[PDB]
C-alpha cells in the first residue's frame, strides 16, 4: 500500500549537520507538496518547510537559512538537510504529504533528532522477574543507562502484545535514561513459556533480547 | 486616436488567473493620466519606467493583461515572484518594464453563495515561464500510476474555484488586475 | 505570521459526554483549517479538513465548524479510543501554523491497582548498582501516591517514577517507581518495600522482599 517511512535522526553535535531521509511509496514526491513538520518533546507541532509540486521552496523562520528541503525523483525520496543545528532544533521529525485535497494527506512517523554534546551510550537490559499471588503474575524488562532517546522494546519478537506496558523514559540525574517495560501474565504459564523482551537503540546499533525467568536458589 | 485602455479597466467580465486575457494596444496616443490620477486603485507599481514620465516615452507595443486573483496573491504579480499564481498561472519576468494595477471587485466579482467562476491552476509539473498561458484541463498525475483522463487517488483536476463569498476577509476577495508590458513605435503619449 | 489559539489546554469527559473544542484565527483564514488527531507516539492524523469536511474513514462522530476567524472541533460521543492530544492548523497563508493542542482524557470509574515489587537482578549487581522497581498496573485515577520504605525507613530524593498514558482500551493509567541505590548501600539493609495509597484502596496496600531471600 501507500505509506512514507523516514530516517536519517540521530545525535549530533551542536553547530553540526544532519539529513533526513523520507521514502516514498504509492505516489510521485516531483509531483506532489511535501512538508517538514517538527514536534519538540511535550509541545506541539511546528511547521518547518514545504516543496511545491513546480519547486519552489519554503521555511519557516526558524529555520531559514540553516534548513534546506528537496527531493530525488530516481530514488522517490524527500530529504531535509539540516546545518547549524542548535538545542532548540531537538524534535521528532515528520514529513508528509501536504493535504490538499479529499484524501490525500498522510505523515510519516518522525525521527529524533537530539542536538547535543554528550556521547552515545547503548543501554543495559536487567530482567525483572516474576514472583507469589495465585492468579496473575508481573514480569519485564529494565532498560537503564542509555543515551540518547529513544528506544523500542517488544516481546518474544513481536508475539506478544496483550497486557504490555512500555513506561516512558526518565532522564537521571546522571543524564541518562531509564526505562522499564512490563506484562501482566497468567502465573501458569511461568514454567513453560519462555518470555524475552526485545530491545532496540537506533544511535548506538544495540539490539539486546534477555531472557525473564523466575528466580530460585 | 486615443488607445483603448478604456476597454480593458472597465470591462464588464474579467478572465480567470490561469487563462488570463491579453489585449495587443497598438497604434494609438496613449492617454497616462487617467490612470495615476484616479483614486479607485489599491496597487499601482511599476518597474523600469515612471509612472508620471510616461506620457514621454514611446514604444513599440503595449500589452493589457488582465485576470482575476486573491488579494493575498497581489503580491506575486511582480518580477522575482514565486507563489500558486507566479508559478502556475502568470509569471512575470525578472527584467520586467511595466506596471501591475490591481483594484478590489468585491462588489461585481463575489456572489452570495459562492462565486466559482474564477478559477487558478493548483497543479503543474514545472513553473511557468515569463508571460506563459497554460490553459490545459488535463487531470494531474501526481502518483505512479497513470490516470488516462480520469479522476481520482493521485489523479486530480489541475484547475481549483476560488470560493469568492462577499462575507471573506480582504485577502479573500476578489481583485481585478491589469498587467501593462511595455516592449521596445507606436504607442505613445 | 498567523496564531492560531486553541482552547481548552486540557479536558476530561465521561465516555459519550459531547466533547467540543475551539480554535480562532488571528486573522482571516476563510475556512482553511484542519484538525488533526494525534495518539500518544504515533504521528498526527488527519480527521477534519477545510473546517467541516470529514476525511474518508474518519467515524460520524467527529464533527467541525466554522469560517473565517473562529471554528469548532464537536466529537457527538466520546469513545475510550479517543484519547489523544488534539490540534488546529491552517495552511492557505504561509507560513503554516498549528494551535497549543487539546488533550483529552476519558472519565472511567474507579479502579484500585495491581501492586508488584521487583528486586535488583543479580546481573544488576555484578554492577555495583541496585534498582528496585515498584509496579501499579491498570488504575484510575492518575493521582497515586508511592511510598518506598527501606527497614521502615521512609526514602526521598532517589526515586523516579513514570505514568504510561491512558490505555485506548480501558483508559487505565499505569505506574514505575524506581529506586537506585549502590551495591553497597543496597546490602546495608534487609526488608524492602513500597506503599502504594490510592483512592480506590480502603487502606494502603504494601508489597514487600527480604534481601536474599
Ligand atoms: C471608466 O468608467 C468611468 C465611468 O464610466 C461610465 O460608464 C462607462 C461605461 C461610460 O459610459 C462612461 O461614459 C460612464 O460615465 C469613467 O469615469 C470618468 O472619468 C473621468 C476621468 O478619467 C472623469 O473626468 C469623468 O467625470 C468620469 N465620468 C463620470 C460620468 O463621472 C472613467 O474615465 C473610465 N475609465 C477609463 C480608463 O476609461
Amino acid at each position: 500500500e501507500v505509506q512514507l517511512l523516514e530516517s536519517g535522526g540521530g545525535l549530533i553535535q551542536p553547530g553540526g549537520s544532519l539529513r533526513l531521509s523520507c521514502a516514498a511509496s504509492g505516489f510521485t514526491v516531483s509531483s506532489n507538496y511535501m512538508s517538514w513538520v517538527r514536534q519538540a518533546p511535550g509541545k506541539g507541532l511546528e511547521w518547518v518547510s514545504v516543496i511545491y509540486s513546480g519547486g519552489s521552496t519554503y521555511y519557516a523562520d526558524s529555520v531559514k537559512g540553516r534548513f534546506t528541503i528537496s527531493r530525488d525523483n530516481s530514488k522517490n525520496t524527500l530529504y531535509l538537510q539540516m546545518n547549524s543545528l542548535r538545542a532548540e532544533d531537538t524534535a521528532v521529525y515528520y514529513c508528509a504529504r501536504d493535504h490538499v485535497r479529499p484524501g490525500m494527506n498522510i505523515w510519516g512517523q518522525g525521527t529524533m533528532v537530539t542536538v547535543s554534546s554528550a556521547s552515545t551510550k547503548g543501554p543495559s537490559v536487567f530482567p525483572l522477574a516474576p514472583s507469589t499471588s495465585g492468579g496473575t503474575a508481573a514480569l519485564g524488562c529494565l532498560v537503564k543507562d542509555y543515551f540518547p532517546e529513544p528506544v523500542t522494546v517488544s516481546w518474544n519478537s513481536g508475539a506478544l502484545t496483550s497486557g504490555v506496558h512500555t513506561f516512558p523514559a526518565v532522564l537521571q540525574s546522571s543524564g541518562l535514561y531509564s526505562l522499564s517495560s512490563v506484562v501482566t501474565v497468567p502465573s501458569s504459564s511461568l514454567g513453560t513459556q519462555t518470555y524475552i523482551c526485545n530491545v532496540n537503540h537506533k544511535p548506538s546499533n544495540t539490539k539486546v533480547d534477555k531472557k525473564v525467568e523466575p528466580k530460585s536458589c | 486616436n486615443l488607445c483603448p485602455f478604456g476597454e480593458v479597466f472597465n470591462a464588464t467580465r474579467f478572465a480567470s488567473v490561469y487563462a488570463w486575457n491579453r489585449k495587443r494596444i497598438s497604434n494609438c496616443v496613449a492617454d497616462y493620466s487617467v490612470l495615476y490620477n484616479s483614486a479607485s486603485f489599491s496597487t499601482f507599481k511599476c518597474y523600469g519606467v515612471s509612472p508620471t514620465k510616461l506620457n514621454d516615452l514611446c514604444f513599440t507595443n503595449v500589452y493589457a493583461d488582465s485576470f482575476v486573483i486573491r488579494g493575498d496573491e497581489v503580491r506575486q504579480i511582480a518580477p522575482g515572484q514565486t507563489g500558486k499564481i507566479a508559478d502556475y498561472n502568470y509569471k512575470l519576468p525578472d527584467d520586467f518594464t511595466g506596471c501591475v494595477i490591481a483594484w478590489n471587485s468585491n462588489n461585481l466579482d463575489s456572489k452570495v453563495g459562492g462565486n466559482y467562476n474564477y478559477l487558478y491552476r493548483l497543479f503543474r509539473k514545472s513553473n511557468l515561464k515569463p508571460f506563459e498561458r497554460d490553459i490545459s484541463t488535463e487531470i494531474y498525475q501526481a502518483g505512479s500510476t497513470p490516470c488516462n483522463g480520469v479522476e481520482g487517488f493521485n489523479c486530480y483536476f489541475p484547475l481549483q474555484s476560488y470560493g469568492f463569498q462577499p462575507t471573506n476577509g480582504v485577502g479573500y476577495q476578489p481583485y481585478r488586475v491589469v498587467v501593462l508590458s511595455f516592449e521596445l513605435a507606436t504607442v505613445c503619449g | 505570521a498567523i496564531r492560531m489559539t486553541q482552547s481548552p489546554s486540557s479536558l476530561s469527559a465521561s465516555v459519550g459526554d459531547r466533547v467540543t473544542i475551539t480554535c480562532q484565527a488571528s486573522q482571516d483564514i476563510s475556512n482553511y483549517l484542519n484538525w488533526y488527531q494525534q495518539k500518544p507516539g504515533k504521528a498526527p492524523k488527519l480527521l477534519i479538513y477545510d473546517a467541516s469536511n470529514l476525511e474518508t474513514g474518519v467515524p460520524s462522530r467527529f464533527s467541525g465548524s466554522g469560517s473565517g476567524t473562529d471554528f469548532t472541533f464537536t466529537i457527538s460521543s466520546l469513545q475510550p479510543e479517543d484519547i489523544a492530544t488534539y490540534y488546529c492548523q491552517q495552511y492557505d497563508n504561509l507560513p503554516v501554523t498549528f494551535g497549543g493542542g487539546t488533550k483529552v482524557d476519558i472519565k472511567r470509574t474507579v479502579a484500585a491497582p495491581s501492586v508488584f515489587i521487583f528486586p535488583p537482578s543479580d546481573e544488576q549487581l555484578k554492577s555495583g548498582t541496585a534498582s528496585v522497581v515498584c509496579l501499579l498496573n491498570n488504575f484510575y485515577p492518575r493521582e497515586a501516591k508511592v511510598q518506598w520504605k527501606v527497614d521502615n525507613a521512609l526514602q526521598s530524593g532517589n526515586s523516579q517514577e513514570s505514568v504510561t498514558e491512558q490505555d485506548s482500551k480501558d483508559s487505565t493509567y499505569s505506574l514505575s517507581s524506581t529506586l537506585t541505590l549502590s551495591k553497597a548501600d543496597y546490602e546495608k539493609h534487609k526488608v524492602y518495600a513500597c506503599e502504594v495509597t490510592h483512592q480506590g484502596l480502603s487502606s494502603p496496600v504494601t508489597k514487600s522482599f527480604n534481601r536474599g531471600e
